């Protein structure tokens, strides 16, 4: 029913053998908690997962793909909580090259909340034109940054007759007039039939606000989900000692050189992210900062719970194995790289794991990838490590 | 930024080697692989090297292409043998601990 988003922007994958094996593992089966970003797809791939998309909370970006088409039939409103470019909560860029996209196809597409529509360099993308914005857009946030190239190279999404435009807000805030907390069209003049609810979703009743029930996303649930605080004010939220990257103070800092280190030291629980990088163990020149020593990684040995994700591209190449991770237990996946991944080890060729004390994966995918020496990747229970039905492992170029 | 030399037309049943130069000298030789986009597909994978240099071929290409590197000159090269139409496709090298990707050279077999 309820899934999450991704937050890579027009980056090449992180592994393109996987990249259709990490969407799937993601949208199998309505709504989207995030950004729905569909970038660098082969020709022939199958988008058969995506039939039942209802609503995105961020923003839709669609780049530099190959697909004939995408097949959001269904999809109803995104609501633009993020923005791509901080103006744009769809962005159509460079599908093709200088296939391609054909068709928007976004048929049931009704309500744009925040955001615009940025649409550009599509070498055959059509009906891009044809088709009203301002009946889509929101009359509260108007913030229409259109940007659409109409170049192509062969008053509806498609040239079936089955793409017909339901003009909306043209034709109260929305009709057909529908009740003041319905977002996305209605069926009649009632709260209880429309198709999406404007604030809160109280079990198929649109309110303004949930009874004081908890609030999570948009819907009025009985109890938060399994990976989310719940607040005295009543809402299900990620975030409420120390404070791993991206946390309070450290928002900008992507790695854990040697400058930030010594504030790990006999922690038990990190509050965010621990990302790794090969500017870690080589000091850069520019500044005085002495390159990470495999010694004075011993400050993680006492971490046992870590808020947010895990990511590793380099390694000191004494090390053989994660060893100064021994005693970490679970990774709470609350803050995912590339906002899709919880635990990620690429390139580092160590002959073994050795998290021996890792049992729970809250949220996000796996990747382990291109350790050429690494064995020891089937034999971890990775079963008894997931707790959603969207985790996976993806592995490839490891060890035979 | 990773420039690859060494590709080109050439006769089936042909061998080339391609080789990729790192414009940057790094502290470590890192970790490099090989891939190759056919036109309208995923730049499949081909092989990967590692710091060490153990490397890690694909199962369609195993057995054929050999890749090797030389940390005197930091370039990684890309050894293929008997060559066949259904090779020509772009080349890159790409950096794995760094996501750093080349430009590709464009290998044709006719």
């Amino acid at each position: 029913q309820v899934c999450t988003g991704t937050d890579m922007k027009l980056r090449l994958p992180a592994s393109p053998e996987t990249h259709l094996d990490m969407q799937r593992h993601l949208y199998q089966g309505q709504v989207v908690q995030g950004n729905l970003e569909l970038t660098y797809l082969p020709t022939n791939a199958s988008l058969s997962f995506l039939q039942d998309i209802q609503e995105v909370q961020g923003y839709v970006l669609i780049a530099h793909n190959q697909v004939r088409q995408v097949p959001l039939q269904r999809l109803r409103i995104v609501r633009g909580t993020q923005l791509f470019e901080d103006n744009y909560a769809l962005a159509v860029l460079d599908n093709g090259d200088p296939g391609g996209l054909r068709e928007l196809q976004l048929r049931s597409l009704t309500e744009i909340l925040k955001g615009g529509v940025l649409i550009q360099r599509n070498p055959q993308l059509c009906y891009q034109d044809t088709i009203l914005w301002k009946d889509i857009f929101h009359k509260n946030n108007q913030l229409a940054l259109t940007l659409i190239d109409t170049n192509r190279s062969r008053r509806c999404w498609g040239e079936s007759s089955e793409d017909c435009q339901s003009l909306t807000r043209t034709v109260c805030a929305r009709c057909k007039c529908c009740h003041e907390q319905c977002a996305a069209g209605c069926t009649g003049p009632k709260h209880s039939d429309c198709l999406a609810c404007l604030h809160f979703n109280h079990s198929g009743i649109c309110e303004l606000h949930c009874p004081a029930r908890y609030t999570f996303g948009a819907s009025c649930v009985t109890a938060c989900p399994y990976n989310y605080l719940s607040t005295d004010v009543g809402s299900c939220t990620l975030v409420c000692v120390c404070y791993g990257l991206g946390m309070e103070h450290l928002r900008e800092v992507r790695a854990v050189t040697s400058a930030n280190i010594q504030e790990f030291a006999g922690c038990k629980k990190i509050f965010g992210s621990l990302a790794f990088l090969p500017e870690s163990f080589d000091g850069d020149p520019a500044s005085n900062t002495a390159p990470l020593q495999p010694e004075q990684l011993q400050v993680f040995e006492t971490l046992e719970e870590i808020t947010g994700y895990l990511y590793i591209s380099a390694w000191p190449d004494s090390l053989p194995d994660l060893s100064v991770f021994q005693n970490l237990q679970v990774i709470r996946g609350r803050i995912l790289h590339n906002g899709a991944y919880s635990l990620t080890l690429q390139g580092l060729g160590i002959s073994w794991l050795g998290l021996r004390s890792l049992r729970e994966l809250g949220s996000g995918l796996a990747l382990i990838h291109h350790n050429t020496h690494l064995c020891f990747v089937h034999t971890v229970p990775w079963d008894q490590l997931f707790r959603n039905p969207h985790q996976a492992l993806l592995h490839t170029a490891n060890r035979p | 930024q990773l420039v690859e030399s060494g590709g080109g037309v050439v006769q089936p049943g042909g061998s080339l080697r391609l080789s990729c130069v790192a414009s940057r000298i790094p502290a470590s030789i890192r970790t490099m692989a090989w891939y190759r986009q056919t036109p309208g597909n995923q730049r499949d994978w081909l092989a990967t090297i590692g710091s060490s240099g153990t490397p890690a071929y694909a199962d369609s290409v195993k057995g054929r292409f050999t890749v090797s590197r030389d940390n005197a000159k930091n370039t990684v090269y890309l050894q293929m043998n008997s060559l066949r139409p259904e090779d020509t496709a772009l080349y890159y090298c790409r950096d794995v601990n760094g996501d750093y990707w080349g430009q590709g050279t464009l290998v044709t077999v006719s």
